[PDB]
């Protein structure tokens, strides 16, 4: 007869009903990512709005229960994910403009048609094209055209098209009683109402700024080593005292530095650890990749995979008669169904994501008992972090020693793991300022800190101060340089990739201290030790019912987001990076310009 | 020796929903519970007060075979002293229950591809159920301080919600045909043994 009991019977209706109409939507989307068919693409759009026009009728009915008197915290964190009005706060003609402009920025990014005026007889597609030219092209001007033209034909038509986007997404947030749209991406880290574990949105900017200040000498010594190892490749293109140019970081924008490993290898005479030539000689197939990915998971204490997982999933690319888009996504269809979908091959970087992708499922199999609106991660960067630690322990030479891949007589000297830790430095450490700067730019264009005529001057100045990158061409305000990405154009939160790193090594500091590991962190293996599974399953089963700052205290013993376990993972690297950097100059200056001709 | 009709509460075509569980009064015959358990075509079988090694020795007067169909994680609720969703609004066993449930997974003959909305289960009720009680009613559950006159609009919700049964779910949510066997004694002469 009170508002607490009124919200319990409404959410009990809702969960059950939602489960029916979430499966029906997700199964039609699973049949679209297996059978790309014109007959099946309308079944996804017919099952898609039936969950979209269901959540619109359920959010209006969830707005009649005020949160001012609901005292049980499980009900309040359920209604907080439902009473959010979403993008329906605007008027009629203003909000349909938001929907039709997301379809003209998502279609213009995937289908960007750019090529060279010198030879326009045959042109380009992004894949297999401009991502390949950032891998095995070691020329300066040939990569200059490959990077400037993507910011002169794709970013050109987004610069007067995203000025309307920032003034329209502020209206999506200032009607939801926020400060800007930047507080909406920071709104998932909000914890309020629990004693001692509060977390405001404005404290997240002060928390990333204190964690980035401690990885500042670690990223700088990579920057003094990548620059010193790129001097021989380009003799008169990179200054020794200045910053790095943008179009030689090995990626399409400069996020990941994985493709820069073959030029800046520390010890090329010793072979890198690979088991690709070991898996094909042992007649390993697509099933045994996920068979031994499961033997890591039942050997930590985590539950066995369901019987419906091995029959309804898709592991091999089913011929050239039907297209299956198999970029690896782990599918929670709901209702006890946990399938997986990737065209797995017999390579090591395919085998390593098999442990990462089942970590998405073993997280999602754990909060199956939770209600439906809390069946998610603790935050939006929490799900990708609990999967990568499972891949981080499957890449050690001690784990591949167990499953028969590596040699029985395998040597391992002090110059071997430095080549492995630089492989992890160019994918995890080098993306840490590139995730922070892009999100600091987004938070400082949503707050109105810089106007139209200053919209890009505080981007490259945010580049050659934070990430140490100078753009090679003097850009005007007619280009929108961050608009050329997968995560900016498609309207996704990007701070989840910063917080994924600081959780994926903080969890490994806690699991290896529970698994009794005597050594550094990069040789730790959480398998065959069930003391670390129970310290993980006390977090995995919570979901969103418990706040994220208590999901961290349940694992690591610290309520906040720390940074010292990440620097402790790279402790044999940080010592070695100081050993070789005596002849170079640490740091950089904001003076160097490649266009200072 | 005439066998009791256990061929009509186990190998039946369709079972009833858990809000309308049909009670079959099996009497005036000779049982053979042993057959079921022993050939183990069926699975879980748990009793209290009686046991299958003592089943065919002592006999009763009227065995109550109550058949229904529930989900996977709801078989645990059909047990004495259990609280939850099925055990409080659909089917409650008393504290001195003297029979055993028999639950076998039925994903082959009971679940249809793309929806089986033919089975209902009660989600809301004004009070808990007395033991061995069935409520076949569709009156709209008042959860507010506003008397609704039959329309299920705001805070006046429909009581029976539909099981969805896709083949692909999980042991977690596959259909589980459950039949209990409530044994009891009266002043009437006991019939069902041999």
């Amino acid at each position: 007869s009170t508002i607490e009991e009124q919200a319990k019977t409404f959410l009990d209706k809702f969960n059950h009903e939602a489960e029916d109409l979430f499966y029906q939507s997700s199964l039609a989307s699973w049949n679209y990512n297996t059978n790309i068919t014109e007959e099946n693409v309308q079944n996804m759009n017919n099952a898609g709005d039936k969950w979209s026009a269901f959540l619109k009728e359920q959010s209006t009915l969830a707005q009649m229960y005020p949160l001012q008197e609901i005292q049980n915290l499980t009900v309040k964190l359920q209604l907080q994910a439902l009473q959010q009005n979403g993008s329906s706060v605007l008027s009629e003609d203003k909000s349909k403009r938001l929907n039709t402009i997301l379809n003209t920025m998502s279609t213009i990014y995937s289908t960007g048609k750019v090529c060279n005026p010198d030879n326009p007889q045959e042109c380009l597609l992004l894949e297999p094209g401009l991502n390949e030219i950032m891998a095995n092209s070691l020329d300066y001007n040939e990569r200059l055209w490959a990077w400037e033209s993507w910011r002169s034909e794709v970013g050109k038509q987004l610069r007067p098209l995203y000025e309307e986007y920032v003034v329209l997404k502020n209206e999506m947030a200032r009607a939801n009683h926020y400060e800007d749209y930047g507080d909406y991406w920071r709104g998932d880290y909000e914890v309020n109402g629990v004693d001692g574990y509060d977390y405001s949105r404005g404290q997240l900017i002060e928390d990333v700024e204190h964690t980035f200040e401690e990885i500042k000498p670690l990223y700088e010594h990579l920057h003094a080593y990548v620059r010193a190892k790129l001097m021989n490749a380009y003799p008169s293109y990179i200054s020794p005292i200045g910053c790095l140019p943008a179009h030689l970081l090995g990626d399409m924008w400069g996020r990941f530095w994985t493709n820069l490993y073959s030029l800046t290898v520390p010890f090329g005479q010793k072979p890198n650890i690979d088991v690709t030539d070991a898996m094909v000689d042992q007649a390993w197939d697509a099933q045994r990749i996920f068979k031994e990915a499961e033997k890591f998971f039942v050997s930590v204490g985590l539950p066995n995979m369901t019987q419906g997982f091995w029959e309804n999933s898709m592991l091999t690319d089913p011929g050239n008669v039907q297209k299956a888009v198999c970029h690896p996504t782990a599918w929670d269809l709901g209702k006890g169904d946990f399938r997986i979908l990737m065209c797995t091959k017999v390579t090591m970087d395919d085998f390593l994501t098999a442990h990462h992708e089942m970590g998405h499922i073993q997280y999602d199999m754990a909060y199956a008992a939770q209600p439906f609106l809390l069946r998610n991660g603790a935050n939006e960067g929490f799900h990708e972090a609990v999967g990568e630690i499972m891949s981080l322990s499957a890449a050690t030479p001690k784990h591949l020693k167990s499953i028969g891949l590596l040699s029985p007589d395998f040597q391992e000297d002090n110059e071997t793991e430095i080549n492995f830790l630089l492989k992890q430095a160019l994918t995890i450490v080098g993306t840490l300022p590139f995730t922070y700067m892009l999100e600091k730019w987004r938070w400082m264009v949503f707050k109105g800190e810089i106007p139209k005529d200053q919209w890009m001057k505080k981007w490259w100045e945010m580049k050659r101060e934070i990430v140490g990158v100078v753009e090679p061409v003097p850009h005007d305000e007619t280009y929108c340089d961050p608009a050329s990405l997968f995560h900016v154009s498609n309207d996704y939160s990007f701070i989840r990739y910063y917080t994924r790193t600081l959780y994926q090594f903080q969890f490994q500091e806690a699991l290896c201290q529970a698994a009794k590991h005597e050594g550094p962190l990069h040789k730790c293996d959480i398998s065959n030790s069930t003391e670390a599974g129970q310290k993980l399953f006390n977090m995995l089963r919570l979901g969103k019912s418990e706040p994220w700052t208590l999901a961290l205290e349940n694992v690591v013993g610290a309520k906040n987001m720390n940074v010292r376990p990440l620097l402790n993972y790279f402790e044999p690297l940080f010592t070695w990076l100081k050993d070789q950097n005596k002849n170079s100059f640490v740091g950089w200056s904001t003076d160097w310009s490649p266009y200072a001709d | 020796t005439n066998l009791c009709p256990f061929d009509e509460v186990f190998n039946a075509t369709r079972f009833a929903s858990v809000y309308a569980w049909n009670r079959k009064r099996i009497s005036n015959c000779v049982a053979d519970y042993s057959v079921l358990y022993n050939l183990a075509p069926f699975f879980t079988f748990k009793c209290y007060g009686v046991s299958p090694t003592k089943l065919n020795d002592l006999c009763f007067t009227n065995v109550y075979a109550d058949s229904f169909v529930i989900r996977g994680d709801e078989v645990r609720q059909i047990a004495p002293g259990q609280t939850g969703n099925i055990a409080d609004y659909n089917y409650k066993l008393p504290d001195d229950f003297t029979g055993c449930v028999i639950a076998w997974n039925s994903n082959k003959l009971d679940s249809k591809v793309s929806g089986n909305y033919n089975y209902l289960y009660r989600l809301f009720r004004k009070s808990n159920l007395k033991p061995f009680e069935r409520d076949i009613s569709t009156e709209i559950y008042q959860a507010g301080n506003k008397p609704c006159n039959g329309v299920a609009g705001f805070n006046c919700y429909f009581p029976l919600r539909s099981y969805s049964f896709r083949p692909t779910y999980g042991v977690g949510h596959q259909p589980y045909r459950v039949v209990v066997l409530s044994f009891e004694l009266l002043h009437a002469p006991a019939t069902v043994c041999g």
